[PDB]
RNA sequence: GGGGCGGUCGCCUCCUAAAAGGUAACGGAGGCGCCCAAAGGUUCCCUCAGAAUGGUUGGAAAUCAUUCGCAGAGUGUAAAGGCACAAGGGAGCUUGACUGCGAGACCUACAAGUCGAGCAGGGACGAAAGUCGGGCUUAGUGAUCCGGUGGUUCCGCAUGGAAGGGCCAUCGCUCAACGGAUAAAAGCUACCCCGGGGAUAACAGGCUUAUCUCCCCCAAGAGUCCACAUCGACGGGGAGGUUUGGCACCUCGAUGUCGGCUCAUCGCAUCCUGGGGCUGUAGUCGGUCCCAAGGGUUGGGCUGUUCGCCCAUUAAAGCGGUACG
RNA sequence: UAAUAGCUCACUGGUCGAGUGACUCUGCGCCGAAAAUGUACCGGGGCUAAACGUAUCACCGAAGCUGCGGACUGUUCG
RNA sequence: AGUCUUGGAGGUAGAGCACUGAUUGGACUAGGGGCCCCUACCGGGUUACCGAAUUCAGUCAAACUCCGAAUGCCAAUGACUUAUCCUUGGGAGUCAGACUGCGAGUGAUAAGAUCCGUAGUCGAAAGGGAAACAGCCCAGACCGCCAGCUAAGGUCCCAAAGU
RNA sequence: UACAAGUAGUCAGAGCCCGUUAACGGGUGAUGGCGUGCCUUUUGUAGAAUGAACCGGCGAGUUACGAUCUCGUGCAAGGUU
RNA sequence: UGGUGGCGAUAGCGAAGAGGUCACACCCGUUCCCAUACCGAACACGGAAGUUAAGCUCUUCAGCGCCGAUGGUAGUCGGGGGUUUCCCCCUGUGAGAGUAGGACGCCGCCAA
C-alpha cells in the first residue's frame, strides 16, 4: 500500500535520467525520507534507479 | 602470400573484435586441427610461414587444410610524414581471427606427428593456441 | 625536416536533407500536414493521404494517423477521421 | 596537425553515422554547372536480361521460331530509395512544360528551400470516372545595385505634354575564393619597423616507440656426419628511451644553438685487467656465454666539424646519461 | 680403431615387496626482467600475514545527513 | 517533466548467404597445355598438368542484407508523482575547452594526439579518499557548537579505528 | 629563541608577564595538526608564464543631443509647446 | 457450378487423378462494326460443327517454396569488477539460420 523511501547514495555524478527520476519523487537531499503510495509507476521508478535509493515497507 | 585477386575497395575501417568466432569453430575436414583462444590479426607472412613449416616437415604424409583468407587489407602512411591529409596507401593483407576459430587442419597423418608439427607451426603465429581434434 | 602529401580529393558531400516521419501513430493531424518525407515510395499512401510530387505523404482530411502493414512486406499510411 | 609549396572553396548521392532527425576531420567512394518538342500530359495495349536448341550470307554475338526465366534488364545521367497492379516498352491525340491562388505542414538563426489538398478562368485527354500547375524522386545553379527590352486602367515639380521614375513580365555575372568588399589589382625585404602569441614553428624538456640499439622465442639449414662449438632463414615476442621522428603540454614581457677547452660525475648492455662454463679448447693464441663498475681506458695527419679514414703505439685505445653535461 | 673388450640400453626370469604413470581443467606462484645525482615500482616503518580468496560482525571515517542555536530569501499567511 | 500501459517509424549490435563482391575443399566435366601418328591435328589416345560452368560442404564484408534486438526517439490513453513549460518585452557573456567511461573515425585500434556522439567532473566546486594531484572514487560548504550516524577508504606504528 | 629547515599563518596548547570600552580578558608563546602569497591570462597557475622594491597622493564607463524600454507622475481621445 | 471482393503464398510451384447436358473454355468463318508499324492466334465481329485435350473446377501428397514459440545461447539497457584494443558477475531484456510442427486455402454477396 504505502511504501516509504530513502535516498542513500548522493545523486552527484549520476546521469540526468537518474537525476530527474529521483527528483520527481521529491528527493530534495540525501537521506531525506519520503512516503509514497504503491503502484506500477512507483515500482517502475524504484526498479529503474535501484542503487541511489533504498525502499522498505512501513 | 594469399592475395585476394580483386577487392571492391582498397581501404576500409580497421574494425573491432568481440566475442567468439562466427563459424568454423571446430575441425571439419581434417583429423586434427589447431585453434586460437584470443582475438588478433593474421597476415600473409604468418599464414605462409606456418603453411611451409607444416608441409615441408610433413612431406608426403598427407594434406593440410587452411581456413583463413586475408580479404581485409590494412593501410600504413609512408614513413617519416606528419599524420593526416589522406589515408595512407595499402601495403598488406590481413585476416581477422576471433577466438574459437580453428586455423589449420591435417588429414591422412598419424596423431603424434601432427601434434608436434602443429606445435612447431604455432610458434610462427603470434597467438596462444590449443590443440583440438574432431569428435 | 618534412615531406609532402596531398590529393585526398574526397572532402565533399551534399548538405544532407531531412527524411523521417513527423506525425506519430495516433497523433491528431490537420489537412495538408506532412506525414513522411521519404525519398522514393518507401511506404505507399492509404486512404485520405496523398502522394506529393517529391514522393511525400500528406493528409487530405484532418483526423488521426495510423500506420499498418501492406501485403507481405510493404507498409502504408492512412488517416482515419475521428 | 607552424608557415611556404601542394590540394580545396558552391551544389547533388552513399558510408563513416552509435536501428528517429542531426552530427566533424587535408576521412572513404562518385557526380553536377545539363539534356529532352519529346525522353513532357493524357487514353489505350504489353513485359524483361541471359541461357539451350534448330536456322545460311552469319561467327561468340546481326535478323528469326520454341522453351526456361521475380527481375539478373531497364529506368536520359552519379549513388541511393522505389518501380513489372508499372515509374519499364509501344501507338493515337495533345501542349497543364497553364493564369490567379492556396487551408495547412516540413525545413529553418536570417536569407531562402520543399510539399500541399482545395477554389475560380480557360483548356488537353478520354464515353465516363477521372488525370494533367514539366521528367520516376533527389543535383544541372547565385543576392542586391545598375542598365537593357515588352505591357501598364500609376506618378509625372504653375497647367498640358513630355523627359524621368514606379508596378508587372524578363535579359546581362566560371561575382566557381560560388552569402557574392571595388566597375577597376601582382611580387621582394637577410635595410626592415610596430601590436600580440608559447592560441603557433626552430633547440632543449615532456608523451608515444613507428624507426633505432639491444635482448630473446620456434627451428629449416650451414656447420665433413651433428639444428643449438659458431652462425641462423622464414615467422613471433619483448626491454631502453642515446638517432630519425608523430603530438603541441610548459617556456616567444626571451630557457643561448654545433665542436673544442676546463672540470667532472653516474649506468653496465664490459675495451683491458680479476674469477668461471662450453668449445670444432693439444700447448702460445682464440670464439661464445656467466659473475664483475674497483681502477684504467693514448699521442698525431686531414677536416669548423663531432663522426670518420690514416700514421705510431698501448693491456685496452668501451658504449651511453647528466638541457645531444 | 671396423664386430674381436668388465660394458650398456629391446626383451623376459629371480630379490625384497606398496602405491605408480600418462593426460585434461583450474587457483596461486617462479625464470624470461639491463639505465643513468640516492634506497627509488607498498607513502615510509616494517609485514610470512600487517598478502590473497571467501564469509560474518564491530569500529573509524566529510564542510554528506541528523542533533541544538542563529541570519536571510521564498510558498502557504505569528 | 518522470514513470506504468498501448501503438508507431527507424535497419545498428547480432546473425546470415536470399542478392553484390571476396573466398576454401570434394565431385564433375566444357575448354585449354599433352606428345604420337596419320597430318591443314579430321578425329583418336593422351598424364589432374591446368581448367571455365554446375552441384555438396565451408568461411567473410562501412559503403551485401531473406532477418533483426536491447536502448534511444515520436505520440495516444488514462494512473501516481512532480511543478516546470510557452508568448511578448529589457540586459548580457559565451564562439581557445580539458579529462575520464562507452561507440566510432585519422593514426601503427601509439600518444596527456586530433575529430565526433553519448554520460559525468572540472571549467564555475571547497570537503574526505587515491602519498603529493581539476578533471579517478565518495560528496555539495548560509553561519556557530569541545554533538551523533554514515559514504569512498581503512583499523600493526607513523595515523582514528579489529595484532 | 643556538638539534632545527617550513607562503610564516591559523586551530589546539603548557609556562611566564600584564590587568580591559569587564569579558566565557590582553601580550608572548615551548610543542602538535593543517596549510604552495596576491593579480592577470588561461581548459589548466604554488607555479620555473606576466606585474608590483616599499609608503603616500593622483589615476579609468561621464556629459550633450536624439532613440527606445521599465518605473513615477498631470491629463486624458487628447496631450503639448 | 459461374460472376465479383477481403485476407501476409498457412493461398505459391510441382507431381499424380477426376468433370462438362447446364456454366466456362477451346472451336467455326470474317459479311459488315474494329485490327493486325505483316495476320481474324489478338483485338472485335456473329454462331454452336465437336472436345474435356488445355484452361477452369474438384480428390491426394511435405519434393521445392511458405509460416512457425517454447529452454538455449550471441547481443544488450542499468549496476559492479578485472591482469582493460578486450573479458567477467548480478536485475531484466531478448538474436536467427534448428528442430516441435501448420499448411498443397479461409471468409463473403448476385446467378444455379
Amino acid at each position: 500500500a504505502k511504501l516509504e523511501i530513502t535516498l542513500k547514495r548522493s545523486v552527484i555524478g549520476r546521469p540526468e535520467d537518474q537525476r530527474v527520476t529521483v527528483r520527481t519523487l521529491g528527493l530534495k537531499k540525501t537521506n531525506q525520507t519520503v512516503v509514497h503510495e504503491d503502484n506500477a509507476a512507483i515500482r517502475g521508478m524504484i526498479n529503474k534507479v535501484s542503487h541511489l535509493v533504498s525502499v522498505k515497507e512501513q | 602470400m594469399l592475395l585476394p585477386k580483386r577487392v571492391k575497395y582498397r581501404r576500409e575501417h580497421r574494425g573491432k573484435m568481440r566475442g567468439r568466432a562466427k563459424g568454423g569453430t571446430e575441425v571439419h575436414f581434417g583429423e586434427f586441427g589447431i585453434q586460437a583462444l584470443e582475438a588478433s590479426w593474421i597476415t600473409n607472412r604468418q599464414i605462409e610461414a606456418a603453411r611451409i613449416a607444416m608441409t615441408r616437415y610433413m612431406k608426403r604424409g598427407g594434406k593440410v587444410w587452411i581456413k583463413i583468407f586475408p580479404s581485409k587489407p590494412y593501410t600504413a602512411k609512408p614513413l617519416e610524414v606528419r599524420m593526416g591529409s589522406g589515408k595512407g596507401a595499402p601495403e598488406g593483407w590481413v585476416a581477422v581471427v576471433k577466438p574459437g576459430k580453428v586455423l589449420f587442419e591435417i588429414s591422412g597423418v598419424s596423431e603424434e606427428v601432427a601434434r608436434e608439427a602443429l606445435r612447431l607451426a604455432s610458434h610462427k603465429l603470434p597467438i596462444k593456441t590449443k590443440f583440438v581434434k574432431r569428435e | 625536416s618534412k615531406k609532402g602529401v596531398g590529393s585526398t580529393k574526397n572532402g565533399r558531400d551534399s548538405e544532407a536533407k531531412r527524411l523521417g516521419a513527423k506525425r506519430a501513430d495516433g497523433q491528431f493531424v490537420t489537412g495538408g500536414s506532412i506525414l513522411y518525407r521519404q525519398r522514393g515510395t518507401k511506404i505507399y499512401p492509404g486512404e485520405n493521404v496523398g502522394r506529393g510530387g517529391d514522393d511525400t505523404l500528406f493528409a487530405k482530411i484532418d483526423g488521426t494517423v495510423k500506420f499498418e502493414r501492406f501485403g507481405r512486406d510493404r507498409k502504408k499510411v492512412s488517416v482515419y477521421p475521428v
